RNA sequence: GGGCGUGUGGCGUAGUCGAGCGCGCUCCCUUAGCAUGGGAGAGGUCUCCGGUUCGAUUCCGGACUCGUCCGCCA
RNA sequence: UCAUCUAGACAGCCGGACGGUGGCCAUGGAAGUCGGAAUCCGCUAAGGAGUGUGUAACAACUCACCGGCCGAAUGAACUAG
């Protein structure tokens, strides 16, 4: 399933929502609808969790998130931290983060293996990416867009990419992170694909207005049958 | 009798508030599935003007379409085609007394 | 702000009044924003309709791209540099004032922002946190 | 509250899938339930959840069947509530239901069945004949998460009991038979989802998603019941003669093999039991369809449609021992579209893939259908160098190397020839010198024991010591 | 649909009316002069506009 | 703003209730040039929309459009 | 100014509200009720060649007329303080 979901009114759901194999997180301000979409597709298997990052309901952005850890900008409290680290299992690590970008979300596309950054990011950030994930890291923009996170969506089984991407970008960007990538748009066309959605192994969580092609793209490029 | 028959059969599938592309497509299938009630009906159907269209044999093979007011008896639609017909035949009998005098 | 605001948003210290004339922070080719209105202000004789960050406003490119000037066509405050109170009581700023352009539903006309982003505007905004690069 | 009558059902007179009065269909048209029946209904509450789950929206449909699991779930209170009429009415919207799109319709769907079967023990006896065939279909339904929770439910709801699960295989085969003729035959892409909210794609999607299901069910009856193809031929073979199940076959668009590899397995299972033998037709229309699939398989698709190949020669190879090699003969152009299709798979080895060559060419040899020099070794060498090219690059490449060592020592040795035996020494002495690490992968090297006399290798070894 | 019988008890109450002409007043249905001051008592009265 | 009139072919313009000519150019022929002329061409929703009539450019009503004329203060 | 009125009036209930005759033209039909004309008898206590609803035309319902209960004034149109 491509769950179809809205915040509130939004059709952007990993902007409101970070979702991993190991757990998920929502935003504290959330619908009953949003809040039971995650309750009946996860299950009692996978924790789910209401958290607010840096005093914002935006977690999606603000966070990047690994089944073996998490990472949470600088500005984020002691009172979400510790709620983090209570609700949280005790597998996943959360490291603070202090870089100047300080959005990881958008600044990191990253799965279980491999991930991308933005390529202007810190070297010390580099390695505690490294160090805390366990992920091995590559510093590349999507046909120009900075912003990976964003304008990628990730997962283990494939990747869906920014629509107007090269094709030689394509296959570049699909060697490198050992993934079969498409290029499509989610919510009725929007280009932000990352922000638009959120996906795991078995679980997708989409946009109201995202339609049926664009489902059919998602679950055939996530593998989620 | 049968049209009546018809218009019963559809004045129920709308009293039902269903969908007329649906009802269109209920129509089409049974159509296939060879109903009567079905088969004499014709397909585009105009709704939104109350009105059914409808397959008659000339010789009790060739069949007419006539269209039928659902809010009307059989029997009604019938007497409004004659009142056609003899609003028409007035007409006519002006044209023939402009004849004389237009052509003059 | 109005239509496509996501929430409510607290009463922050309007800084740009009519006329104002804010940097254009994406990269949608266009150099500056002239702010004409705020979205949902209210009506004082003498009083100019001042906007804050987060909020909607109707602006006009000034210098840019000739595509882009000569019209109208909402615009989204993303720093303010007039300082402001939050509800934990920092009195906090930027150095410029800086929008970005958008349509009256609120996704941006562009696709990346440079330099940073009010948190208040981020909250309200969705698309414009997400083409963020940071957001304090 | 409900108003309307549905006179064209009347005539009809078809019930479709239901055996109760009530016409039951997959399509979205037809089967919808009855308003004065639904008017009949024991409580207000309920007649609301009915009203709901009409509404075409989504997320309504959901909070209705959210509802009505918890008025089944608080049995006790609200037994007087579920009685004939609601089973009626449920099970001619169940069978709309289970075909939906959305997935969480379609598993609360199921376990609301299950649990009024569960509750309602031995009252839901005239209605076990409609409901058992959807369930069953829901249990074999390609999704993983769909079919796994579905079964468990039906099992627990029978006590842990296999021999029940079996049985009721057996009980309700004839009415399992008519669902899929039902869905293969009777339906049709339009029929099955609205085009006003659908694109031509999509509604084909969907079609195709459910014929396969369909097909899934199909099998599992055959291997189920032994006797079932005598009892019940006529019905088989409208089924089989519809070229619905046979569109499955096509490799050049769809999401995903697994549709079609269904349908493999179907005329295994049906050339295993002799109907495909049996019946000339059904096996010629299914045999000219397997060989246009291999022309589908392209360049562009190669990396798609590769877990699937060697599944593909294995059939071909059963195949062609029916009637000396007859599949073949059924199309003029056979043995083009065999060549290209080797030519295009050769390109990417999947595992299993050689194997499976080797066993078409067991089968093809005493017929002759490929020349073993002229045509065969071609194949064979080109593929030797393209494994040693991108060697060891891949991770399984240990095993595909030493199967296609395995497949060729076989094939070479059936030539009695000078310039195979040159071959294979040349490959194999190339094959291990650029290598990679054939050596450091234990198992690799284990598994690729050995190609030649042990002193010469040994001889060769001396050469490296003694070279430049 | 609600039922014959409670539609025409309903529409006792909400459609069987009269209407006068001067001042919009819901009247009985067999009156004979608004009920009103400020339209004088008039005579001037039409049905409730039904529906269908 | 109001009043008063107005509206025809690609262009110009004639019409009593029973859409025509010229021009532009469609073609062909004509010619010592300082290249003409002849014969057949097409072409309108009569500004538009209603009503009367049997039929309205032709009568009338409405709308549209353009041209005119007259208009604020200290 | 017209009418009705203890020989039973007007409101309210209840019952009948009929035959010649589907009166004559005209219509594919129109039988009291699309129209054109005439508009008369019988039985009556009383019932129109019809007041409406009403059907293709019927059928059906209701009327204005007469009757039981009521027992005494009432209805319509108009005028002006
Ligand atoms: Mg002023
Ligand atoms: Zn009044």
């Amino acid at each position: 399933m491509a769950t179809r979901t809205q915040f509130e009114n939004s059709n952007e759901i990993g902007v409101f929502s970070k979702l991993t194999n190991t757990y998920c997180l929502v935003a504290v301000g959330g619908s009953e609808n949003f809040y039971s979409a995650f309750e009946a597709e996860l299950g009692d298997a996978i924790p789910i969790v209401h958290t607010t990052i840096a005093g914002t309901r935006i977690i999606g952005r603000m966070t990047a998130g690994n089944r073996r850890g998490l990472l949470v900008p600088t500005q984020t409290t002691d009172q979400e931290l510790q709620h983090l680290r209570n609700s949280l299992p005790d597998s996943v690590k959360i490291q603070r983060v202090e870089e100047r970008l300080s959005a990881l979300g958008n600044v990191i596309c990253c799965n279980d293996y491999v991930a991308l950054v933005h390529p202007d990011i810190d070297r010390e950030t580099e390695e505690l990416i490294s160090d805390v994930l366990g992920v091995e890291v590559f510093r590349q923009t999507i046909s120009g867009n900075i912003l990976v996170g964003s304008y990628c969506s990730l997962s283990n089984q494939g990747g869906l990419v920014h629509p107007q991407t090269s094709v030689q970008d394509q296959e570049e960007l699909s060697s490198l992170l050992q993934v079969p990538l498409v290029a499509g748009t989610v919510n009725r066309g929007s280009s932000v694909v990352g922000a638009g959605m959120v996906v795991n192994d078995y679980l997708a969580v989409t946009g109201l207005d995202t339609t049926a092609p664009e489902l059919s793209v998602i679950e055939s490029i996530f593998r989620l049958q | 009798p049968l049209i009546e028959e018809v218009k019963l059969a559809v004045q129920g599938l709308i009293d039902q508030q269903m969908d007329w592309n649906t009802i269109e497509k209920l129509i089409k299938s049974e159509q296939k599935k060879g109903n009567r009630i079905a088969q004499l009906l014709n397909l585009p159907l105009n709704l939104k003007q109350n009105k059914i269209s409808v397959k008659l044999d000339l010789s009790s093979n060739e069949k007419i379409n006539v269209t039928i007011d659902l809010g009307l008896s059989a029997y009604a639609n019938a007497t409004e085609y004659f009142n056609i017909k003899k609003t028409s035949a007035q007409k006519q009998k002006k044209v023939e007394k402009n004849v004389g005098k237009a052509m003059k | 702000s109005g239509n496509g605001a996501q929430g409510t948003k607290f009463r922050i210290s309007l800084g740009l009044p009519v006329g104002a004339i804010m940097n254009c922070a994406d990269n949608s080719g266009a150099r500056n924003l002239y702010i004409i209105a705020v979205k949902g202000s209210g009506s004082r004789l003498n009083r100019l309709p001042a906007a804050s960050l987060g909020d909607m406003v109707m602006a006009t490119v000034k210098k840019g791209k000739p595509e882009l000037r000569k019209k109208v066509m909402p615009a989204i405050v993303v720093r303010q540099a007039k300082s402001w109170r939050r509800r934990d009581g920092v009195f906090l700023y930027f150095e410029d004032n800086a929008g970005v352009i958008a349509n009256p539903k609120g996704e941006m006309k562009g696709s990346a922002i440079t330099g940073p982003v009010g948190k208040e505007c981020a909250d309200l905004w969705p698309r414009v946190a997400s083409n963020s690069g940071v957001v304090v | 509250s409900f108003g309307g009558i549905n006179t064209f059902q009347q005539y009809n007179t078809d019930l479709g899938l239901g055996h109760n009065g009530v016409r039951i269909s997959l399509n979205y048209f037809d089967g919808l339930p009855d308003p004065s029946l639904l008017n009949s209904l024991y409580s207000n509450e309920l007649k609301l959840i009915f009203k709901s789950l009409l509404k075409r929206d989504e997320t309504t449909k959901e909070k209705a069947l959210m509802d009505l699991s918890n008025l089944i779930s608080d049995f006790n209170q609200n037994e007087y509530f579920f009685n004939d009429i609601f089973l009626l009415c449920w099970s001619q919207i169940y069978a709309k239901l289970i075909i939906s799109d959305y997935k969480v319709i379609r598993l609360q769907s199921h376990q609301i069945t299950i649990m009024l079967v569960k509750s309602l023990r031995k009252k839901i006896s005239k209605f076990l004949k409609d409901f058992i065939p959807l369930i069953l279909l829901g249990t074999c339904e390609l999704d993983y998460s769909v079919s796994k929770p579905s079964l468990n439910e039906l099992t627990e709801c029978f006590n842990k009991d296999p021999a029940k699960i079996n049985a009721l295989w057996a009980v309700f085969q004839e009415q399992l038979l008519n669902l899929v003729k039902e869905i293969v035959v009777n339906e049709n892409e339009d029929t099955i989802s609205d085009e006003r909210y659908s694109s031509k794609e999509e509604s084909e999607f969907r079609y195709h998603r459910v014929i396969a299901s369909a097909v899934l069910l199909l099998i599992k009856l055959f291997v189920h019941n032994k006797d079932v193809s005598e009892r019940n031929s006529s019905s088989l073979k409208v089924i089989l003669s519809d070229e619905s199940i046979w569109k499955l076959l096509n490799l050049k668009n769809g999401q995903n093999t697994n549709a079609y590899e269904t349908v493999l397995r179907l005329i295994d299972v049906l050339y295993t039991r002799g109907y495909m033998p049996s019946h000339k037709n059904i096996m010629k229309l299914a045999v000219k369809k397997l060989l246009k699939s291999l022309t589908h398989i392209t360049s562009k698709n190669i990396l798609k449609v590769c877990p699937v190949l060697p599944s593909i020669l294995n059939l071909l190879a059963t195949l062609d021992d029916y009637e000396d090699g007859t599949i073949w003969s059924y199309d003029k152009s056979s043995k083009e579209k065999v060549l290209k299709f080797l030519s295009v798979s050769r390109t990417s080895p999947s595992p299993g893939f050689f194997n499976a060559v080797f066993a078409l060419y067991s089968s093809t040899k005493r017929h002759s259908f490929l020349d073993y020099y002229l045509e065969w070794l071609p194949f064979w060498q080109k593929s030797v160098q393209r494994l040693n090219e991108k060697g060891f690059s891949a991770r399984n490449s240990a095993e595909v190397l030493n199967e296609f060592w395995t497949n060729f020592l076989k094939f070479a040795e059936d030539s009695s020839e000078e310039r195979v035996k040159k071959m294979v020494e040349s490959e194999i002495f190339n094959s291990l010198s650029c290598g990679k690490s054939l050596s450091e992968y234990t198992k690799l090297n284990q598994t690729l024991s050995g190609v030649f006399p042990p002193d010469k290798w040994e001889r060769e070894i001396e050469d490296y010591f003694t070279s430049d | 649909i609600i039922e014959p019988s409670l539609k025409a008890l309903a529409s006792k109450y909400n459609c069987d009316k009269s209407v006068c002409r001067k001042c919009y007043a819901r009247l009985p249905p067999r009156a004979t002069n608004c009920r009103k001051r400020k339209c004088g008592h008039t005579n001037q009265l039409r049905p409730k506009k039904k529906l269908k």
